[PDB]
């Protein structure tokens, strides 16, 4: 058996002092049907399409977590990073 | 509501195995890494070409509802590589009916591979021959009559009514119900009306998104068609049955909420 990260990283590209663009990698030939963006103060959430690669999150005065769906076959816990 | 959220955590972890489809042999046979087919409820493919190590294999699996005319066969696109496979398992499952939930292409992103032959035409894939007799358009989608037989054994010749939805949104599902419903009605219609036909195909890119929904919409729609109004309609329940033999049926939220306003709309139209 094989398990796999989705995504393999997690990056903020580029900042304003209220909003944040977040970026992460694709696993090439690997099924996402979306992502599960979560946010929060070191919580908020939405869900973006499989297809993107890129996010923007606004409202903010922090931790940023992503799942990809479908969950089986991966490394056991998701991706994050603190801004 | 946050019921499908639990289901996707039930399916964190997979229960069955999934072998067959993780061979070397078979790498070239899926359109991703991580949708593979059940081996307990996969198709097992005869009379492959032996130049090939292994050629009983397809990402295909057979839904069964449980609490071949009633069944489906849940597979992905079809790869330039594995249209003959397709062709090989329509012919040896007696299915007589094919539902295409996407576009060839849609936003750019090739989701179903051409495998049929244009009207009034034939093509020959591997041992198959396949006619394309006449194509009627509807609003919703396109239908296309089809004759598959074995090259050389002209008494095996029946047809295939390919019913290809075309209405679907590039994001999201449908805002309104009605064009599903009266599809599945015109599929359910033909399904019904041959006798000893196999299973009913549903197919398209993954293969478990839009052809979950469908196949799950079918069967709740048939369940209040055999009993009315009274009956136990559980979503949560025939989403986790259908998990059992093919791996992550439906799999937007959207998509989950669709099948209850499928499955009202069925109601309220009785």
């Amino acid at each position: 058996g094989s398990v796999s990260s989705v995504p393999t990283k997690l990056e903020v590209v580029a900042a304003t002092p209220t909003s944040l663009l977040i970026s992460w990698d694709a696993v090439d030939e690997w099924y996402v049907s979306y992502y599960r963006i979560t946010y929060g103060e070191t919580v908020q959430e939405f869900t973006v399409p499989g297809y993107s690669s890129t996010a923007t999150i606004s409202g903010l005065s922090y931790t940023i977590t992503v799942y990809a769906y479908p969950l089986w076959s991966q490394g056991g816990s998701p991706i994050s990073i603190n801004y | 509501w946050e019921e499908f959220e639990t289901l996707q955590q039930q399916e964190c972890k997979l229960l069955y195995s999934r072998k067959e489809g993780q061979r070397q042999e078979n790498k070239n046979k899926n359109r991703y890494k991580n949708i593979l087919p059940f081996d307990h409820t996969r198709v097992v493919l005869h009379d492959g070409d032996p130049n090939e190590p292994v050629s009983d294999y397809i990402n295909a699996n057979i839904i069964m509802p449980e609490f071949p005319k009633k069944s489906y066969i849940a597979t992905q696109g079809c790869l330039q590589n594995t249209v003959n496979d397709f062709w090989r398992m329509v012919f040896q499952e007696n299915s007589r009916v094919i539902v295409m939930t996407t576009k060839e292409v849609e936003r750019g992103k090739s989701k179903c591979v051409k495998y049929w032959p244009d009207e009034y035409a034939l093509k020959e894939y591997g041992v198959m021959r396949v006619r394309n007799v006449k194509e009627s358009a509807a609003h919703d989608y396109t239908l296309r009559e089809l004759k598959l037989s074995k090259v050389g054994q002209g008494n095996t010749e029946r047809t295939v009514w390919q019913y290809h939805f075309r209405t679907w949104p590039d994001h999201g599902v449908p805002s309104d119900p009605g064009g599903v419903l009266d599809f599945l009605e015109e599929v359910h219609h033909k399904q019904e009306s041959i006798m000893d036909a196999g299973p009913v195909v549903v197919h398209c890119s993954a293969g478990i998104g839009r052809t979950g929904t469908f196949i799950v919409i079918d069967i709740l729609i048939d369940i209040i068609r055999e009993k009315g109004v009274d009956c136990d309609i559980d979503v949560p329940k025939t989403i986790q049955m259908v998990r059992s033999q093919r791996s992550g049926m439906v799999q937007t939220e959207a998509q989950y909420r669709f099948i209850y306003m499928a499955v009202q709309h069925y109601i309220e139209t009785l």
